[PDB]
C-alpha cells in the first residue's frame, strides 16, 4: 500500500534515474552473456563468431 | 536571467563544475579527524551514477 | 684524562655513529621504548620539549616512509645530544621503588 | 578534445555505468584476441610436433 | 547519518578494514600477514574440491588420487595448487615470524602466544595432509610421528596404540587423519579471528619501533592496494611453481604405493620440517631428542621474557642485527644438514649447529642487549 510515492517529485526522480538503470541492466545482460558463453546470442556478433 | 533557470540547467552546470573535480581544502585547529585527500577526492563522484 | 676513559669515549662515539638514529634527526631519548614509567615521564614534560619531541618523531617517521635520510649537515651531533628525559624518568623510578619498598613491609 | 584521452574521458569514463559497460565489452573482445595470439605463438614454437600437425597423415 | 558507521554488521568491517588507523611507514614485510590470510582461504577452496573425488579407503586412495590427476577435468591444476600452497603458506609463515622477531613485535604477548598456537596447528594440519596420498613417505612419516609419543614414560605405548587405532598404521589411521585434516582448518580460521582481535586493541608496529600516533593514515585505500599487489605477486610465484616446475619441492618416492615391508634408504620429511629433523638426529637419546625437538619450536614462547634492551626494534642495534643474521644462517645450515645422510662430517656439523641455535637464542641476545644499554649510557 505504498501510496506515499505518487506525486510530481517521484515521477521527476524516476525520469532522471531511468538512463542509469537501463545502463546497469545492459551491463548485467552483457556480463551474463560473456560469462556463460551463450552461443545463441554470441553467434551473431561478427568477430566473436569465429571462435567457434 | 534568473527566470530562465530550471532543473535541467542546474543539473548540467553542477555536473560541469562539481562532479569528479579535484578540490582545494584548508583546515585549521583540531583537525585530526579530517579525511585524507584521497577520501575527499573519492567523495566527488558516485559509483551508483 | 684517563686512557681507559679515552677508549670508552672513542667506542661510545663509534657506536653512536653506527646506531644510525641520528641520520633521521632523532635524539637518543626519542628512541626509548615506552612503558608505564616512560609514559608518566613523558606526561610530566613541559610544553616546548613535548612539542619538539613530537615534531622530531613525525619528521623521522616521514623520512622512514620515503626511505630517505637527512643531509649530513643536519645530523644530530654526538656531543650536543644532551638527554632531556633523564630527571623525569629518574624521579618516576625512584617513586615506584619507594612504593615497592613500602609494599614489602 | 582533439586528444584521444580527452575524448575517452568525456565519452566513456565520466559515468561509472558506462565505465563498467566499457570494461565488459573490452574483456569480451580481449578474450578472443589474446586466445588467438597465444595459440598462434604456441603453435609456431612447436611446429611439426602437435597432433593437429601430423593428423592428416593417418586419418583418411 | 552514514549507514556504514551505524549498521550492526557493516560497522565491524568498517572498524576492522576501512577506517582503521595504521602507521604510514610500514614496509613490505607487513604484507605477509595478509598473505597468510589469502593462502589459508585458497587451501580451503582447492582442498574442498579435492574432497569431492577422494576416498579414504586404504585400498583405493592412491588410485583415487591418480584418478583426480588423470580423469577429472582440470583436476591436475587443483591438485598441484593444493600441493604447492603448503610450501607457499610455510614460506609466508616463516617470513611473518622473522618480521615479528626482528622488529620487536613480541611485546604484544597475547597476539604472540596466539600466533604460536596457530603455528602449531598449521604444522599439524600440514603433516596430516601429507599422509592422505598413501605413498611411501606418507607411511613412513605417519609411523615416525606416531612413534614420537612412545618416548613418554609409562603411557607411551598405550598412546601410540590409541592414535594408530590398532597395532600399526592401517586403514583406521588413514580415515581419522582424513577427518582431522578436513576439520582443523576451520579451527585455524577461528583462532586467527582472535589473533586479529587481540591486535585491534594495541594497534600495529612500525620498523622504527617508535610509537606512531602522530603519523597515521586510513587503511583504505593505502594498504588495500598494497594488499592487491602482494596478492598478485603471490599468485605469480605459485603459478610459476604449478606450471613450470610441478615437482621441484616434492619427493619422487611418494609416487610409489605404500609398502609396509620395504623402507627407502634416503627417507626425509618435507623441506619445512628438516630443521627439526636436524635437531632430533643430533642428540643420541630418544627422550632427549624428542624434548629437544619440542623445545626448539616452543622456545618462541620464551622470547618476550628475554628482552633486555631499552629500544624495541633492531633498527638501531647493530650487534643484535649481526646475531639475528647469524641465527638465520644457522637455520639455513640446519635445513641443509637435514637433507643429508647421517655420516661423517655431517653429524658434527649438525650438533654444532643445534648448540649454536640454542646458545644464540638464549645466551647471546640478552648479553648484547645489556652491552648496548651500557654503551648508550642508560
Ligand atoms: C591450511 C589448510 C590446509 C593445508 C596447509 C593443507 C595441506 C595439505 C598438504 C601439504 C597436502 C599433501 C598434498 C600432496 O602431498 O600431494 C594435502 C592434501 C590433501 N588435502 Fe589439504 N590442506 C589444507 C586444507 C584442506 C582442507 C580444508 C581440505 C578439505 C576440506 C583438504 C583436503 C585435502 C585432501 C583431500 C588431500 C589429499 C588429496 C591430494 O593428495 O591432493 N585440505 N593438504
Ligand atoms: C595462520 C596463521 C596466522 C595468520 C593468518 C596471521 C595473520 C596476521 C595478520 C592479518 C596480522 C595483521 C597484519 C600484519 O601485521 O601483517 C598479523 C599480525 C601479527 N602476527 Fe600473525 N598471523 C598468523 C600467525 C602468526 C604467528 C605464527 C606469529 C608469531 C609467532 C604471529 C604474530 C603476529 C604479530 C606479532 C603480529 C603484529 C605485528 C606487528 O604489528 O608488530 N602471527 N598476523
Ligand atoms: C623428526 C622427524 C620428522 C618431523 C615431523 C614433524 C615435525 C614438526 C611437527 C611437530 C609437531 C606436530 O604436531 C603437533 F603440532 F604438535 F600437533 C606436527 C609437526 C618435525 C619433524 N619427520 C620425519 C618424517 C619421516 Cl618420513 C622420517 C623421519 C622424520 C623425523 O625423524
Amino acid at each position: 500500500m505504498l501510496t506515499r510515492f505518487l506525486g510530481p517529485r517521484y515521477r521527476q526522480l524516476a525520469r532522471n534515474w531511468v538512463p542509469t538503470a537501463s545502463l546497469w541492466g545492459a551491463v548485467g545482460a552483457v556480463g551474463l552473456v560473456w560469462a556463460t558463453d551463450w552461443r545463441l546470442i554470441l553467434d551473431w556478433v561478427p568477430y566473436i563468431n569465429g571462435k567457434f | 536571467r534568473i527566470a530562465e533557470v530550471d532543473a535541467r540547467v542546474v543539473r548540467e552546470v553542477c555536473s560541469k563544475y562539481f562532479y569528479d573535480q579535484c578540490p582545494a581544502v584548508a583546515g585549521f585547529g583540531p583537525i585530526e579527524q579530517l579525511p585524507d585527500y584521497n577520501r575527499i577526492r573519492s567523495g566527488m563522484f558516485w559509483l551508483r551514477f | 684524562v684517563s686512557a681507559s676513559s679515552r677508549w670508552l669515549e672513542g667506542i661510545r662515539k663509534w657506536y653512536y655513529n653506527a646506531a644510525g638514529f641520528n641520520k633521521l634527526g632523532l635524539m637518543r631519548d626519542d628512541t626509548i621504548h615506552e612503558n608505564d614509567d616512560v609514559k608518566e615521564a613523558i606526561r610530566r614534560l613541559p610544553e616546548n620539549l613535548y612539542n619538539d619531541r613530537v615534531f622530531r618523531i613525525k619528521r623521522a617517521l616521514d623520512l622512514s616512509m620515503r626511505q630517505q635520510i637527512l643531509p649530513k649537515e643536519q645530523w644530530t651531533k654526538y656531543e650536543e645530544d644532551k638527554s632531556y628525559l633523564e630527571p623525569y624518568l629518574k624521579e618516576v623510578i625512584r617513586e615506584r621503588k619507594e612504593r615497592e619498598e613500602w609494599a614489602k613491609k | 578534445a582533439p586528444t584521444l584521452t580527452a575524448r575517452l574521458y568525456s565519452l566513456l569514463f565520466r559515468r561509472t555505468s558506462t565505465f563498467a559497460l566499457t570494461i565488459v565489452v573490452g574483456a569480451l573482445f580481449f578474450e578472443r584476441a589474446f586466445d588467438q595470439g597465444a595459440d598462434a605463438i604456441y603453435e609456431h614454437i612447436n611446429e611439426g610436433k602437435l597432433w593437429k600437425h601430423i593428423k592428416h597423415k593417418y586419418e583418411n | 547519518t552514514n549507514i556504514r558507521k551505524s549498521h550492526p554488521l557493516m560497522k565491524i568491517v568498517n572498524n576492522a578494514f576501512i577506517d582503521l588507523p595504521a602507521p604510514s611507514n610500514i614496509s613490505s614485510w607487513w604484507n605477509f600477514g595478509s598473505l597468510l590470510g589469502i593462502c589459508l582461504i585458497l587451501q580451503i577452496l582447492t582442498g574442498l574440491f579435492l574432497a569431492m573425488h577422494y576416498t579414504s579407503d586404504t585400498t583405493t586412495a592412491f588410485s583415487s588420487v591418480t584418478h583426480i590427476c588423470r580423469d577429472v577435468n582440470y583436476g591436475w591444476i587443483i591438485r598441484y595448487m593444493h600441493a604447492n600452497g603448503a610450501s607457499m603458506f610455510f614460506i609466508c609463515l616463516y617470513m611473518h615470524v622473522g618480521r615479528g622477531l626482528y622488529y620487536g613485535s613480541y611485546t604484544f604477548l597475547e597476539t604472540w602466544n596466539i600466533g604460536v598456537i596457530l603455528l602449531l596447528t598449521v604444522m599439524a594440519t600440514a603433516f596430516m595432509g601429507y599422509v592422505l596420498p598413501w605413498g611411501q613417505m606418507s607411511f613412513w612419516g605417519a609411523t615416525v610421528i606416531t612413534n614420537l609419543l612412545s618416548a613418554i614414560p609409562y603411557i607411551g605405548t598405550n598412546l601410540v596404540e590409541w592414535i594408530w587405532g590398532g597395532f600399526s598404521v592401517d586403514k583406521a589411521t588413514l580415515t581419522r587423519f582424513f577427518a582431522f585434516h578436513f576439520i582443523l582448518p576451520f579451527i585455524i580460521m577461528a583462532i586467527a579471528m582472535v589473533h586479529l582481535l587481540f591486535l585491534h586493541e594495541t594497534g600495529s608496529n612500525n620498523p622504527t619501533g617508535i610509537s606512531s600516533d602522530v603519523d597515521k593514515i586510513p587503511f583504505h585505500p593505502y594498504y588495500t592496494i598494497k594488499d592487491i599487489l602482494g596478492a598478485l605477486l603471490l599468485i605469480l610465484a605459485l603459478m610459476l611453481l604449478v606450471l613450470f616446475a610441478p615437482d621441484l619441492l616434492g619427493d619422487p618416492d611418494n609416487y610409489t604405493p605404500a609398502n609396509p615391508l620395504n623402507t627407502p634408504p634416503h627417507i626425509k620429511p618435507e623441506w619445512y620440517f628438516l630443521f627439526a629433523y636436524a635437531i632430533l638426529r643430533s642428540i643420541p637419546n630418544k627422550l632427549g631428542g624428542v624434548l629437544a625437538l619440542a623445545f626448539s619450536i616452543l622456545i618462541l614462547a620464551l622470547i618476550p621474557l628475554l628482552h633486555t634492551s631499552k629500544q624495541r626494534s633492531m633498527m638501531f642495534r647493530p650487534l643484535s642485527q649481526c646475531l639475528f643474521w647469524a641465527l638465520v644462517a644457522d637455520l639455513l645450515t640446519l635445513t641443509w644438514i637435514g637433507g643429508q645422510p647421517v655420516e661423517h662430517p655431517y653429524i658434527t656439523i649438525g650438533q654444532l649447529a643445534s648448540v649454536l641455535y640454542f646458545l644464540l637464542i638464549l645466551v647471546l641476545m640478552p648479553t648484547a642487549g645489556t652491552i648496548e644499554n651500557k654503551l648508550l649510557k642508560w
